[PDB]
RNA sequence: CGACUCUUAGCGGUGGAUCACUCGGCUCGUGCGUCGAUGAAGAACGCAGCUAGCUGCGAGAAUUAAUGUGAAUUGCAGGACACAUUGAUCAUCGACACUUCGAACGCACUUGCGGCCCCGGGUUCCUCCCGGGGCUACGCCUGUCUGAGCGUCGCUU
RNA sequence: GAGCCUUGAAGCCUAGGGCGCGGGCCCGGGUGGAGCCGCCGCAGGUGCAGAUCUUGGUGGUAGUAGCAAAUAUUCAAACGAGAACUUUGAAGGCCGAAGUGGAGAAGGGUUCCAUGUGAACAGCAGUUGAACAUGGGUCAGUCGGUCCUGAGAGAUGGGCG
RNA sequence: UAUAGGGGCGAAAGACUAAUCGAACCAUCUAGUAGCUGGUUCCCUCCGAAGUUUCCCUCAGGAUAGCUGGCGCUCUCGCCC
RNA sequence: CGGCUACCCACCCGACCCGUCUUGAAACACGGACCAAGGAGUCUAACACGUGCGCGAGUCGGGGGCUCGCACGAAAGCCGCCGUGGCGCAAUGAAGGUGAAGGCCGGCGCGCUCGCCGGCCGAGGUGGGAUCCCGAGGCCUCUCCAGUCCGCCGAGGGGCACCACCGGCCCGUCUCGCCCGCCGCGCCGGGGAGGUGGAGCACGAGCGCACGUGUUAGGACCCGAAAGAUGGUGAACUAUG
RNA sequence: CGCGACCUCAGAUCAGACGUGGCGACCCGCUGAAUUUAAGCAUAUUAGUCAGCGGAGGAAAAGAAACUAACCAGGAUUCCCUCAGUAACGGCGAGUGAACAGGGAAGAGCCCAGCGCCGAAUCCCCGCCGCGCGGGGCGUGGGAAAUGUGGCGUACGGAAGACCCACUCCCCGGCGCCGCUCGUGGGGGGCCCAAGUCCUUCUGAUCGAGGCCCAGCCCGUGGACGGUGUGAGGCCGGUAGCGGCCCCGGCGCCGGGCUCGGGUCUUCCCGGAGUCGGGUUGCUUGGGAAUGCAGCCCAAAGCGGGUGGUAAACUCCAUCUAAGGCUAAAUACCGGCACGAGACCGAUAGUCAACAAGUACCGUAAGGGAAAGUUGAAAAGAACUUUGAAGAGAGAGUUCAAGAGGGCGUGAAACCGUUAAGAGGUAAACGGGUGGGGUCCGCGCAGUCCGCCCGGAGGAUUCAACCCGGCGGCGGGUCCGGCCGUGUCGGCGGCCCGGCGGAUCUUUCCCGCCCCCGGGGUCGGCGGGGGACCGUCCCCCGGACCGGCGACCGGCCGCCGC
């Protein structure tokens, strides 16, 4: 409140009355007449450093590298590794990017969602989603956050015709567009590999939002795809071609231990 | 008070700050009231276009922008008056008046009496009946448009003369020269006191 | 989930304004389900407490099928009170025991002139 | 052997720390833009069946009238229980009412002292006789009435 | 973490077992009765032995100093569980009329009276009280205010601002 | 009843002005400034001083140099010189 | 039977009571009776360096606008003829102002302390310089024959970055003299050779975001004055009418 | 002498009407310090802030140039980003510090005094007459204001008056109604989906696994709250251009009153004064030979006056018309009435105040100002017997729990009492190393180690060796019938039934302007559109490399299970 300690008037007594140095409150016929006034160490004075306002709360991020960590997500969410190591239950889904018809962003009701969601397999999710919300730990319950849900699938997609209102209900999902992709909702928790379910519009219309490494985006103008470091990232491949150990030295596996 | 190696700095700190400080904690609100705000004018005006006075052809002043051309506030009184429609008209038709503004050159008044001309032809105008002149049986299905953006017409896009390629005549090898600039200024600098010598010469002549 | 931006989800004020409710807000809250014979017949799901009604109590300590009767509805304390659910005091007197109308499913209601308009009414909404 | 003292553990007492809860704050944003001479803010007094404070009210005083809702309030007896009459509580609140001081307005405020008009009772009347009702502050605006000017003017004694 | 929990969460205690050099942590047991924690990152109002530190509580001192300004109390009885402090009677004394008397103004505001209990107040005690609870109590033409001016304060006319 | 704070009042002690008077009390500026005292909270590992030069109304201080630590970077040995 | 320990007891040895000011503390120097809770380097703006990231002579939409009304949305996505604009890409003078390419070859005019012409690549040279290239020489079953097979090196060459020097170019100055041009033949302009001053050029590296340290202005690590100003309350005590 | 009119004026409890004061977060006018910094302090900074006074509104002020610039000029005002920590100010020290551009949000412009014309065609009041719901304005007649000057017509962007020319029939104020207004206009009351079913813990259930092969049911409703704990379905509530009911405001249509615009020509008119400016003295500003304001003095002109950032004279140029006024917009809001949210606080924290808090209490007064939450799911608050006069206690009783017994959840430390153990002349305590006692822990103590292989002692089982049927996976050869990646041509083909960019072009292409003599002449130029070449992309054939994390069949070796 920026008042919190300064609403007494209180003076210091002096190097006389021996109790301390420390201002005190004027008055008398009162137990709180005589104690301490604003500071630090008094009760019922203000803090140290009081939390002003005007601190600096956001943080601005380049257009770049938020593109460049959209796409970074994007291509970790391919790769089933990446995804089976976060928690999702992709044990029994045909294939990891899940492209489906134009026909399910016409739903209207919940049960066709539902069955959808369990003829692909990734009903198995959602029932983990349901088993595990527990309540919050801490001191979090009483500002209004009393729940745990784990995060589950994202239905990304295009041209809405109702899809939101079938996939609304459901915990653990999460409603996203493709001229709209966020990183809070591609990669929750810092961590990258979230399971995907796709639209054929929403999955074709990637490479003309993104662009490949020979023609640059249509949507975006002046965006091109990041640059790729090491064209092979496999070591064990390098490391054991025949051009690479043609020129190597001997392995020279002794010990040479200490000698008494 | 100062280090090894720095920057002098003078931070205005040395007021009572604290007390007036503007934190923009209310900008998307803001920004939110304002398209709100948008929207119903543009709805309750839906037959004009957003930003409907039409914008004349204009100028900066400073010679640091007077390369490019931008929009402005009004037509002159002399545009009106070359365009032929009266001046307390143009302002329900839809057409910015700017009493204030003069015509120095035929270059930009000519460009300008151009824009209200295709203005005028491109306007299409709604009667209370159709008793009144000027207009079509039809209004072209709403005018195939209720409302425009970023400008009633068209923008002030800026336009550049071509001048692509040409042959280089003869005297151009020695036509121009840094000489010239600097006799240019030297001629701008003592023109004044030529005039008072030749002045003083012809007095004793 | 809540997408009406006037209508709270803060737990303190929604605490509030159930504990501080007005009268006429406590009638709509001490509300108690109906039988499944007579749900069927009303066409309506639940409906409030009055003082004349019957009522069975489904779950707390005095559970069973044994029929009973409300005595006194009891608003200040969201609570009702059953003449048969009783409890003996110290020196041996009875006294009703307070059970909360959401424990409780409803199996007779008085005919009354606005119960059967309040009856209708929802039957129409409910549609 | 006992008593006293010291160190540990169990239990007990003073003590009210930690933990859990929160009808409370702090911050941010949004909507509206509202006091009074037709009596504002604030203050005093009083009002409940039993009632001290907070809250809510003004001698119609823990609320009146009307509308919506529909069977109660509750600490205790009573009480309208009546609803094929008008029907409890609650909320809304546009209709009535709103004591004294307070810009406070009859003078001052020690609740005194008046002054006019009207209505009921007193010698059926004024003349410093009781009760009740209305008016009786300052400045200023428009108009009316009253009247002062060896300020200017015309006719006249 | 398809984490642990009313077959027992947090917290607290413990001559129990054990780990880490250490900050600390794990398990067993006893209370307790509704939440909590590990891992990956993020942000702090984040670690106390002191500051004649702030608040609250508790010890040695210590059952110690102290209940000593103004001559003084005693006997019998009653009401009471309880008597030195209350009541009555008697004896012995003080204030001795500039009082330890009878009335007032300021100030206090129910402290005045009757009944009733005896944990708190009365620096011991109490059947007692100016304490507590209940109920009563202030009657004016001729008592004073109200009237009048005194030192003095003060509005309008006017002036200044 | 009148005089109210750089004012009042003073048979003058700078005495009195609500337990405060060689300048009252109350609230705000104000979390006034201090080269001056006091304090400043968890573990382990590694490195580890100075009280000295010059200048300053400088001597209980600061600036500069020096002492110290961290981040590195550029090369050199590792197979008669 | 075995058991260190946060249980108690005893002996042997060593053992002064903690914190900070100080050359010197256990001090006859200061604070601490004890216990529980609270308690002190924070945040903003700016600067310097270092590190991580993205782009790159470019970089940055933080300011606005667009899509659809939204719990999560005070988020996120986009602007492309919104880059206006900030930083950097050019510096030097007080200013008027000016404002950065060298090297080889041949010729002519006295190849003159001497300018121009023509051709080429195009940011000079010296001494060091990681690395790279060439490389005599020898190192693998009986033999003249070979491409891989075993496999290092004397010497030599072009030389990253960086270091020192010389020379070169730009701007402000001082000395010396001569030449060229005319939108007008002048106290008009331009040019050279030498010495100096610049935070300069001599194939550019910055921008935006985050973190850490250091300095500084904000009350700024926390607690602490003698005092100053503004506006009000007191003559119920006391001094005086 | 009197009467009357005018003019400066007085009184009323004359008729009607208005202001006072309060709040004051935001705004406007005035003056208004010091602590601090300058390591001292006077100028300066703090600051044209705090305190003080006067006023109003949801906003106020500002606002239509006596403006900015000096070139291809722009054009009210307000707010944001840049300009810019810059120009500049300063014991030029500390420090202070704008403005014009430009891009954005919003963009609404006008009136009057004067000069002239209109027989004052103007305005207020009073009273009867013709009108409508909740009550005020239209037509009639007299009493005043006003010729020392009402009103239309007029406003520097010119205007007025008189001919000529070709035109325009409209707009503004109530009354009754149907259908809508963008979240599907605003306000208010009530209603609307889906388990409480089986089994088992628990005082209590919302705990615990499932509900046939269509996944027990709903979901546009799985946010939250209350309910004996931890609920999507038991209950208000939430989603829903969901429904029905009541109240208020506008869009189209039936009576009533006003009502000539545009251009050329001819004629006339055209302006704010103790004010600008100057001297001087203070305050202020970055404003410097003085930015602005104020006090005194001097105090004008109409080819004039102001400004052009260095004072003064001569000349030219650019811009504006000040000493009169009104106006919503984007802007601010710590007060007020309601609402929503939180990486904030969780009872020594957070507002002083979670509770009978600006309360108790303190000082005469201004003023100062606290402490203080938790029984239990439900009082179900301990009947009754006994001791004591009572406080209190022993039994008993409710609750799962009294180890929750009326400031009672949990119940630490300091301190104290009791019980048990040990010890005691160098105060206690402490580190190194042992010993003794005790609690407790693990083992059952001359009797306890595990797994593999082989040789023996007895019983029961199918498989393994091998073959056959057969599926699933691995490996490479032919890359076989096909898949795509990396490059070069090619069908010039998808250019019209394919996309982007390019200061690369095509004036012998078009459209709209323009120059010269309707038409002609490219003689030249401007904007838009069409199309030719360039660098990036879409299909088949032919082949160049990898067949690699892209994959199928045919055939083979070698595995696994059935
Ligand atoms: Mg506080
Ligand atoms: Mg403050
Ligand atoms: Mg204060
Ligand atoms: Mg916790
Ligand atoms: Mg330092
Ligand atoms: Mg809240
Ligand atoms: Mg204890
Ligand atoms: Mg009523
Ligand atoms: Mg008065
Ligand atoms: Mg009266
Ligand atoms: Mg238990
Ligand atoms: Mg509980
Ligand atoms: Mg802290
Ligand atoms: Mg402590
Ligand atoms: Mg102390
Ligand atoms: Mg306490
Ligand atoms: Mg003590
Ligand atoms: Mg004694
Ligand atoms: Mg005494
Ligand atoms: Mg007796
Ligand atoms: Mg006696
Ligand atoms: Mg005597
Ligand atoms: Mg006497
Ligand atoms: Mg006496
Ligand atoms: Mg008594
Ligand atoms: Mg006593
Ligand atoms: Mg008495
Ligand atoms: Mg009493
Ligand atoms: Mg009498
Ligand atoms: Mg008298
Ligand atoms: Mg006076
Ligand atoms: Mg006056
Ligand atoms: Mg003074
Ligand atoms: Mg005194
Ligand atoms: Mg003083
Ligand atoms: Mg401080
Ligand atoms: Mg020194
Ligand atoms: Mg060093
Ligand atoms: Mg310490
Ligand atoms: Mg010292
Ligand atoms: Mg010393
Ligand atoms: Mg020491
Ligand atoms: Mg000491
Ligand atoms: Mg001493
Ligand atoms: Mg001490
Ligand atoms: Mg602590
Ligand atoms: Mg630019
Ligand atoms: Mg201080
Ligand atoms: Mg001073
Ligand atoms: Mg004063
Ligand atoms: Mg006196
Ligand atoms: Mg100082
Ligand atoms: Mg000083
Ligand atoms: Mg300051
Ligand atoms: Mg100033
Ligand atoms: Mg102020
Ligand atoms: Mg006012
Ligand atoms: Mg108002
Ligand atoms: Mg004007
Ligand atoms: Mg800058
Ligand atoms: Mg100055
Ligand atoms: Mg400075
Ligand atoms: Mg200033
Ligand atoms: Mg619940
Ligand atoms: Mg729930
Ligand atoms: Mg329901
Ligand atoms: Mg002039
Ligand atoms: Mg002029
Ligand atoms: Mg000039
Ligand atoms: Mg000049
Ligand atoms: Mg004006
Ligand atoms: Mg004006
Ligand atoms: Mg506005
Ligand atoms: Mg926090
Ligand atoms: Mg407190
Ligand atoms: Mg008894
Ligand atoms: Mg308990
Ligand atoms: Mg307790
Ligand atoms: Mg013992």
């Amino acid at each position: 409140s920026e008042l919190a300690g300064h609403q007494t008037s209180a003076e210091s007594w002096g190097t006389g009355r021996a109790v301390a140095r420390i201002p005190r409150v004027r008055g008398g016929g009162t137990h709180r007449s005589g104690q301490g006034a604003f500071g630090n160490m008094c009760r019922g004075g203000r803090m140290f450093a009081p939390t002003k306002t005007w601190r600096r709360w956001h943080r601005r991020v380049n257009t770049t590298q938020k593109r460049y960590a959209i796409c970074s997500a994007l291509a970790a969410s391919a790769l089933p590794a990446l995804v089976m190591s976060k928690g999702h239950r992709i044990e029994e889904v045909p294939e990891l990017p899940l492209v489906v018809e134009d026909k399910v962003e016409g739903y209207k009701k919940t049960k066709e969602a539902v069955q959808l969601l369990k003829k692909l397999k990734a009903w198995n999710d959602i029932k983990k989603v349901y088993a595990s919300q527990r309540m919050r730990a801490g001191k979090g319950k009483m500002r209004n956050r009393r729940r745990i849900q784990r995060r589950g699938p994202c239905i990304i997609y295009n041209e809405d015709n109702g899809i939101i209102k079938a996939f609304r209900n459901i915990p653990g999902i999460t409603l996203l567009n493709v001229s709209k992709l966020n990183i809070l909702k591609l990669a929750p928790g810092g961590h990258v590999g979230r399971f995907c379910i796709w639209t054929e519009s929403a999955f074709r219309k990637l490479d003309e939002l993104y662009g490949t490494w020979r023609k640059a985006a249509s949507l975006k103008s002046n965006y091109n795809l990041p640059m790729h470091k090491m064209m092979n990232t496999d070591l064990s491949r390098i490391l054991k071609s025949p051009e690479i150990q043609r020129a190597l030295r001997a392995p020279r596996k002794k010990i040479h231990r200490r000698v008494l | 008070a100062p280090s090894r190696n720095g920057m002098i700095l003078k931070p205005h700190f040395h007021k009572d700050w604290q007390q007036r400080v503007d934190t923009w904690f209310n900008q998307p609100a803001r920004k939110i009231r304002r398209r709100k705000a948008r929207q119903a004018k543009a709805r309750r005006i839906a037959p004009r276009p957003a930003s409907g006075p039409i914008r004349p052809i204009v100028r900066c002043p400073t010679v640091r922008y007077h390369t490019k051309v931008r929009a402005g506030r009004g037509f002159s009184l002399e545009e009106l008056r070359v365009a032929g429609i009266h001046k307390k008209v143009a302002r329900t038709i839809g057409i910015s008046v700017d009493p204030r503004r003069r015509n120095k050159s035929t270059e930009s008044l000519q460009a300008n009496v151009q824009r209200l001309k295709e203005y005028r032809s491109k306007l299409i105008l709604f009667p209370r009946k159709p008793s009144a002149p000027k207009k079509g049986d039809s209004s072209a299905e709403e005018l195939k448009l209720a409302t425009q953006l970023t400008g009633p017409v068209m923008p002030i896009r800026n336009v550049y003369k071509k001048e692509k390629a040409r042959v280089i005549t003869e005297e151009e090898k020695n036509f121009k020269a840094f000489a010239s600039l600097r006799m240019a200024r030297a001629n701008a600098r003592l023109f004044g006191i030529r005039a008072k010598r030749a002045k003083e010469a012809a007095e004793q002549d | 989930m809540k997408f009406n931006p006037f209508v709270t989800s803060d737990r303190s004020k929604n605490r509030k304004r159930h504990f501080n409710a007005p009268s006429h807000i406590r009638r709509k809250i001490m509300s108690s389900p109906l039988s499944k014979e007579l749900r069927q017949k009303y066409n309506v799901r639940s409906m409030p407490i009055r003082k004349d009604d019957e009522v069975q109590v489904v779950r707390g300590h005095y559970k069973g099928q044994q029929i009973g009767k409300v005595v006194q509805v009891y608003r200040k304390k969201y609570v009702i009170y059953i003449e048969r659910v009783q409890r003996e005091k110290a020196n041996g007197t009875t006294v009703h025991v307070g059970i909360h109308p959401s424990k409780v499913v409803i199996t007779r209601l008085k005919l009354d002139k606005d119960r059967k308009k309040i009856l209708e009414r929802k039957a129409k909404s409910r549609q």
